[PDB]
RNA sequence: UUUUU
RNA sequence: UUUUU
RNA sequence: UUUUU
RNA sequence: UUUUU
RNA sequence: UUUUU
């Protein structure tokens, strides 16, 4: 014999003497929990985000691509406050080939990080290879002297904290 | 010798106090003053 | 058999349904970390320092 | 929440079964980073004491 | 991994040698190999961890037969014995058969 | 980020 | 919630 | 009783 | 895993 | 129950 986990004869509310506001149907509603923090910015900022930053570049190509992962390695090495100024670089081969720095900050809606704690997987997984190879570490850690080479991958400004981590 | 080696390793290593972290760069002894001066 | 780190499965930003933002062609993306910081300066202004003062 | 202390075991039953499939934890607890991940039952903002609950 | 393919046979296999040699917990990183001829083809370790619903050993205890009979035929060849013996310094070359961090009690175990 | 004579 | 250069 | 972002 | 001058 | 690198 087999039932399920929620059942009617459950207490709950009690408005009208009959009808019940909790409807039965939760059995599957299951959305990514991480999706539903206030801490992130929602779908809609992160889009004109994408949208409103293309223009005053003026690209209109396919090019952003690069350009958005020239930021976040530079997001990582220092670090992420509306009291920036100056210009910021990714390069290629040998030369420093620039850009300004303006644009991307006051074009962004809510503040800065509350935008990239999107970006967690990916400058997760960028660290670790580069850690494989060799031993890396960023700024942000090596400002505050941790020992443990191993704990490279929980150190940026911006990192979203999940039930997944574990307890160290 | 597998209990020989074990005996200097633990005989090399004794108060050493791992402690993860080093020091924080960041220092604030004193806020910011933001303030002006006139005649 | 074998494979690469990166896989495009793996959970990315998603703006558009389809198009995915961050182009996985980083499997060859290794700047020397040191030349990338803000606290040195630049290319630009070394070369600019050198050169202005040969003249004086 | 001098409202919302009627929903205590609705919540509940909720992080059980979405702790029984996937490790669950909400951010209530996070932020104050509980070891043991048997005790997410009881991380709430709104959780009504009662006569029935364990000494633990 | 995205293979979609019966080679996941040899990947499962593949780890369950290395989750012999080294321990297991949840704070493991880097990365785990599996070897062929002479090469040391890797793979990353993070996605078996953290997909993992409750802890890594609490589903590991499904391999106890396998690993036994393994080290069994590799003993009957050669003197084996695993890490986690050899980290705490067994003298009874006999009793590799009982070194895990994963083995599951049974009541068919002897009182030795 | 600056501030180390 | 903000405040991590 | 309030005060837990 | 690190930490053996 | 967790905690065995």
């Amino acid at each position: 014999p087999r039932l399920q986990k929620i059942t009617k004869k459950m207490n709950l509310p009690t408005v009208g003497g009959k009808i019940i506001l909790s409807l039965d149907h939760l059995l599957e509603y299951k959305p990514n929990q991480v999706d539903l923090f206030n801490t992130r910015a929602t779908k809609t900022q992160f889009e004109s985000w994408y949208s409103a930053v293309k223009v005053e570049y003026d690209l209109n190509d396919e090019q952003m691509g690069v350009i958005m992962n020239g930021f976040m390695v530079w997001c990582i090495d220092n670090g992420t406050s509306p009291d920036v100024n100056g210009v910021w670089v990714m390069m290629d081969g040998e030369e420093q080939v620039e850009y300004p720095l303006k644009p991307i900050v006051e074009n962004a809606k809510p503040t800065l990080r509350q935008i990239m704690h999107h970006f967690s997987d990916a400058a997760e997984a960028y660290i670790e290879m580069r850690n494989s190879e060799s031993p890396y570490m960023p700024r942000y850690g090596l400002l505050r002297n941790l020992r443990d080479r191993e704990l490279a991958r929980y150190a940026f400004d911006f990192y979203e904290v999940t039930s997944k981590t574990p307890n160290r | 010798a597998r209990e020989a080696i074990a005996q200097m390793k633990a005989a090399a290593l004794a108060g050493i106090n791992s402690r993860l972290f080093g020091l924080d760069g960041n220092i604030s002894t004193n806020s910011e003053n933001t303030e002006r001066h006139t005649a």
